[PDB]
RNA sequence: GAAUUGGCUGUAAAGAUGCGGCCUACCCGUAGCAGGACGAAAAGACCCCGUGGAGCUUUACUAUAGUCUGGCAUUGGGAU
RNA sequence: GCGACUGUUUACCAAAAUCACAGCACUCUGCCAACACGAACAGUGGACGUAUAGGGUGUGACGCCUGCCCGGUGCCGGAAGGUCAAGUGGAGCGGUGCAAGCUGCGAAAUGAAGCCCCGGUGAACGGCUAAGGUAGCGAA
RNA sequence: UGAAACAUGAUUGCCCGUACCGCAAACCGACACAGGUGUCCGAGUGUCAAUGCACUAAGGCGCGCGAGAGAACCCUCGUU
RNA sequence: GUAGGGGAGCGUUCAGUCCGCGGAGAAGCCAUACCGGAAGGAGUGGUGGAGCCGACUGAAGUGCGGAUGCCGGCAUGAGUAACGAUAAAAGAAGUGAGAAUCUUCUUCGCCGUAAGGACAAGGGUUCCUGGGGAAGGGUCGUCCGCCCAGGGAAAGUCGGGACCUAAGGUGAGGCCGAACGGCGCAGCCGAUGGACAGCAGGUCAAGAUUCCUGCACCGAUCAUGUGGAGUGAUGGAGGG
RNA sequence: GGUCAAGAUAGUAAGGGUCCACGGUGGAUGCCCUGGCGCUGGAGCCGAUGAAGGACGCGAUUACCUGCGAAAAGCCCCGACGAGCUGGAGAUACGCUUUGACUCGGGGAUGUCCGAAUGGGGAAACCCACCUCGUAAGAGGUAUCCGCAAGGAUGGGAACUCAGGGAACUGAAACAUCUCAGUACCUGAAGGAGAAGAAAGAGAAUUCGAUUCCGUUAGUAGCGGCGAGCGAACCCGGAUCAGCCCAAUCAAGCCGAAGUGGCUGGAAAGCUACACCUCAGAAGGUGAGAGUCCUGUAGGCGAACGAGAGGUCGUUGUUCGUGAAACGAUGACUGAAUCCGCGCGGACCACCGCGCAAGGCUAAAUACUCCCAGUGACCGAUAGCGCAUAGUACCGUGAGGGAAAGGUGAAAAGAACCCCGGGAGGGGAGUGAAAGAGAACCUGAAACCGUGGACUUACAAGCAGUCAUGGCACCUUAUGCGUGUUAUGGCGUGCCUAUUGAAGCAUGAGCCGGCGACUUAGACCUGACGUGCGAGCUUAAGUUGAAAAACGGAGGCGGAGCGAAAGCGAGUCCGAAUAGGGCGGCAUUAGUACGUCGGGCUAGACUCGAAACCAGGUGAGCUAAGCAUGACCAGGUUGAAA
């Protein structure tokens, strides 16, 4: 069953980042994001919503109705964003961090 | 062997001529003179328990 | 490469299996047997053409001649007659005249007496 | 094989429900009988064939375990 | 009638007149026996026995019995002579070289068992030309 | 010199099996199969005797389709 | 016009190349009265939901009704024969969505050298409790030897082992063998046999010479006393 | 109207038939891939510091698998890496993560029990001992074979290598030789390769000069019941190329150019309009089709520290099957020399010639393929491996045999709540582009079951149709021809196989779907067609390049025939010269290489099927017997010897 290899279990991105999503249906929404699931593909940010049925059963007084809940997208959104549009990533170097490196587009943060 | 046995299979048509005399008689149900529901010519009424009066346990 | 027989095959069942139709049971809806009765098929198709023609001038010598014995001829006197008359000639409608026309048949009929005796 | 699966005579590769001629017969079932369907079952176990097979014979051919036998080693010393 | 008897047998069409049997007979076997299993001068069984024992074959309680034919085959014994293997034995023939020599072929006689040959043996094959059916029984 | 043996105290006691079916829907028979399975116990009354035969304790069970009907024919019986 | 020879072509996949086509919708499927001399081709509509026609050339696991062909699916026989020993069953009452078929009671009938009881082997949890209700149970099932979960099995002395040996197995060192290997004394393994310490009761839902209760026995190790001296083998004999 | 009579005729369908519509069943078909096949290349041993392959275990919850192993889904360390992680599992809870987890590389430490298994027993994973070190817990040793001693050996490897032993079917249309074969199988040893190897050689040139492999020579020499059939070597081309010694760069990984708008859509990477990158337009993914969104790619970087003697008898091998038959080899008897020495050059001798045996080790080119990567006019689920994974289920006492099985959607958003039902199931609602995708979820053929409708059917003899006509219905390629259905008439002996002859009471077959049979190869022979050269025409092995093909003449075919052969030659064999046979010239006349094809030959040879034969092993847990050790036979009767 293959699976979110095809790409290579890398996230483009942080599960804290902004980002827009490009292409599908919310298209430029943006959002902060969540979950960061890189073997999957899959990225939870506050974009997208889903009101969705909790089955619970003899869960202690069930009362479940319909929760509003945010499902999870692949690479149909494009991380970090600066121009406002989405934007790839290749200017890096180092910080006072030099124990690290950076990412940035026709501009320079991130 | 299974010494006799058919020559050969029989139409889906032969096989239906057949079975031209399987049909269920529908009941032919009376309503019952007390509680009205419907009941079988010479039975209690399931239904009331009545056959007259009440013989059966409601 | 291997290559499947796919499609291939329904298709040419198709085409024998949906020439019978009022084919009785088996006949036309089992491959094999619609088929294989399709050449006892060929044997009447083909053969009843060099056929209904012996068939039809069947049917018109018996309805010229209850036309020519309606007067007191016979086809094969009849016949002969409009035959010794080379000015007539027809055969071929001599019936239909005698079935619908008794006014035309009668002449034909007559002509050939008056070519006969 | 599929069936819209009669009787008598005849014909047919020589014992026909589907050929011929005549006759009989409204449609569908149930319980029963076993003459027919050269009914089922087993690519006949008889018979012939196959330069097929196999078991068994024997003074068929051939070889061989085994076995007797002469020479040669292990094998020597003393006499006629 | 058959078989003496108890017994045994064709698991899945034969229970029997089949087989076995006690009894009889022939013969083999001297003991690491004859005989048999085994690649094997290993091992082992016969037998931790030893010829009134063990092997093989046939016959089948008991009873009265059991004849005639050894030409043929076999088995035992005899055994002059005939034939017969390897080998021993080297003449005779031929090769090459100049030659010494080196090399092909090949007897006579001699040489084991066996085969031919002589006799024998039937509860050996077997027959009733090697003889021709003693008893007993007999369309069983 | 403080032995072996007895006694009176004490401490000590390992591993595996021990449920249930087990002449049977729990094992071998493809099926909760009319078969096959070794051993032990196996009551009473009556009948020479007995682990026979009849009835029956204890105990176990009526066998995992059922109801009517009362023909032909088939099976297993009774009388003639 | 049969065996056979010769000719021209249809179609299927894969490959190279050309023209392309497609989510307002490909292939495949389905319907059809069109087209071509045939094999066959097209148009239109429906379905479908993603890949795909046509043309030239190249390569083929390339074309099917037969083979008592192979795999799979579904029919006929037909609601037929059967429901697996002719030891029978009846009522009441209860549970339940639903019971001839489960539970309770009261009767009946069958076995009783058994169709009772205890083991062995073999099987494993099938045992007990509470649930379950697809499939299995030749029919129902609310029930089960079936499904799910939890629980249950207790030994110094009963069997076995830490003891013994039989057939047989194995076997240092030995005898043989083309290899692998074949035999073989002692020794060892090896029960179905030898040897060896307990009985009576109680009682979980489910265990019992195993747990408890009562009383007992065996070996071992130590202490105390007695004793007052030998103790006595992988060997002999007796015996088993 | 009526009544009476005589005529005629329709209507109802219990059930059936044909056609249509709609469904169920079922799984073909198409598309797809999480899975296979082949070839190329790479790589190529593991193990008493205990393998291979297993038993029992470890998790909060764990049955299967996975990884491990009581330090148990993991423990240290070095590096790499930067948000996540908390195995497959789709779940909850607990948690762990820059004093950088996790994951990937690379070394350590732990590693119960069995297994060569080796403390002893043992019917594998169990049962029992002993000695030593010792806190007891716990540690360790305790096997056989070589060696003072270190240290080596026992085991396991798909195929490949050598060796010891070595079939038969089958062919020869039977069969004993011979063939099939020294193949299959058994066994021993070994490695990554082996084997072989440095000359008492081959050859006829007084040449070559270890071994091995490919080409060729050649199907020539020759072997052969001279039958079937078997079949060399030298030379020459090429891979590769050494002889030496005794005794007297690949793995982790990091960096890495270039786009927007509008349109269609449920969603665009599609359309359209402008723009950019390009030593990276290989490829996969993203709600449909991607140079510029992601991962990558060309290209660059890139680590602590990790890899790279003679003979005689009996026989036999080489083409060598007894033949005139050498030489090699060896079981048995024998038994030499040594330079004015020894072996051989196919009996044998001389002469001529090549070489020096009885000691040894040796790269490299060669083989195979368990494992790995890449590729494919390979498959794509009855195909492909048996397995989209299972040697599992299932069958067998055992050796052994051995399955089938794929697909919701872009994403769970997997259906809250309400209706009928105990449930199963279903209807709404809601999600979704779509439920004309709902979880017994892509397409969904056919047989087969069913509901509804249309036209029909209850004096009829029927291979089931076909031709003709009428009736009824309908008319999207279709109202003017038809489509469907039907009544009556004529005519009419299923299909295949095998046959002199089949409806045949002769074979085969229940129905449908899918699978299912004249092929492949050899520098082989022979011919048709076509192409290139052409009196000449071609390469094979290999070589070097390859998102390509040139190089490579060793060799082969034309070019002279005739004859047993010497050999002669457009002539030549018969024969002593005159006749002829075969050949040239004949009036004329070429081929050869590659391809497609017809056919031939040798291979399993169109497909399927044998009874049987041979090899190695599995079975006395049934049954026939033996051996050791145990068990069992109510009750009654009779009445022997003594
Ligand atoms: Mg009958
Ligand atoms: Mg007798
Ligand atoms: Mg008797
Ligand atoms: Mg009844
Ligand atoms: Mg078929
Ligand atoms: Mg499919
Ligand atoms: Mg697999
Ligand atoms: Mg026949």
């Amino acid at each position: 069953p293959s699976a979110g290899s095809h790409h290579n279990d890398k996230l483009h991105f942080k599960k804290g980042d902004t980002v827009i999503v490009l292409s599908g249906k919310h298209k430029g929404q943006t959002g902060k994001v969540l979950l960061a699931l890189p073997r999957d593909q899959k990225v939870v940010v506050e974009g997208v919503n889903v009101i969705t049925k909790n089955v619970k059963p003899s869960m202690t007084n069930p009362q479940g109705g319909q929760e509003q809940r945010e499902l999870a997208l692949h690479a149909s959104k494009v991380a970090l964003v600066d121009p406002e549009t989405g934007k790839a990533t290749r200017v890096r170097k180092q910080i006072v961090d030099g124990k690290k490196v950076r990412v940035a587009v026709a501009s320079g943060k991130t | 062997a299974k010494h006799p046995v058919p020559k050969k299979k029989t139409s889906k048509s032969k096989r239906d001529m057949r079975r031209s005399h399987h049909a269920l008689t529908a009941p032919n149900l009376t309503e019952c003179p007390q509680c009205h529901g419907k009941k079988l010519s010479h039975h209690i009424c399931p239904n009331c328990g009545y056959y007259d009066g009440r013989q059966v346990l409601a | 490469p291997r290559a499947k027989t796919g499609i291939v095959r329904r298709r040419r069942h198709k085409k024998v299996l949906k020439r019978a139709k009022g084919f009785w049971g088996s006949r036309s809806k089992q491959y094999r047997n619609a088929f294989q009765t399709l050449l006892n098929a060929a044997t009447y198709e083909y053969r009843d053409r060099r056929n209904k023609k012996r068939d039809f001038r069947r049917l018109w010598i018996q309805r010229i001649n209850a036309g020519a014995r309606l007067h007191g001829m016979n086809y094969s006197t009849f016949i002969n007659g409009l035959k010794r008359a080379n000015i007539d000639l027809n055969r071929k409608v001599l019936a239909d005249i005698a079935a619908r026309e008794p006014e035309a048949f009668k002449a034909l009929v007559d002509a050939s007496r008056n070519a006969r005796q």
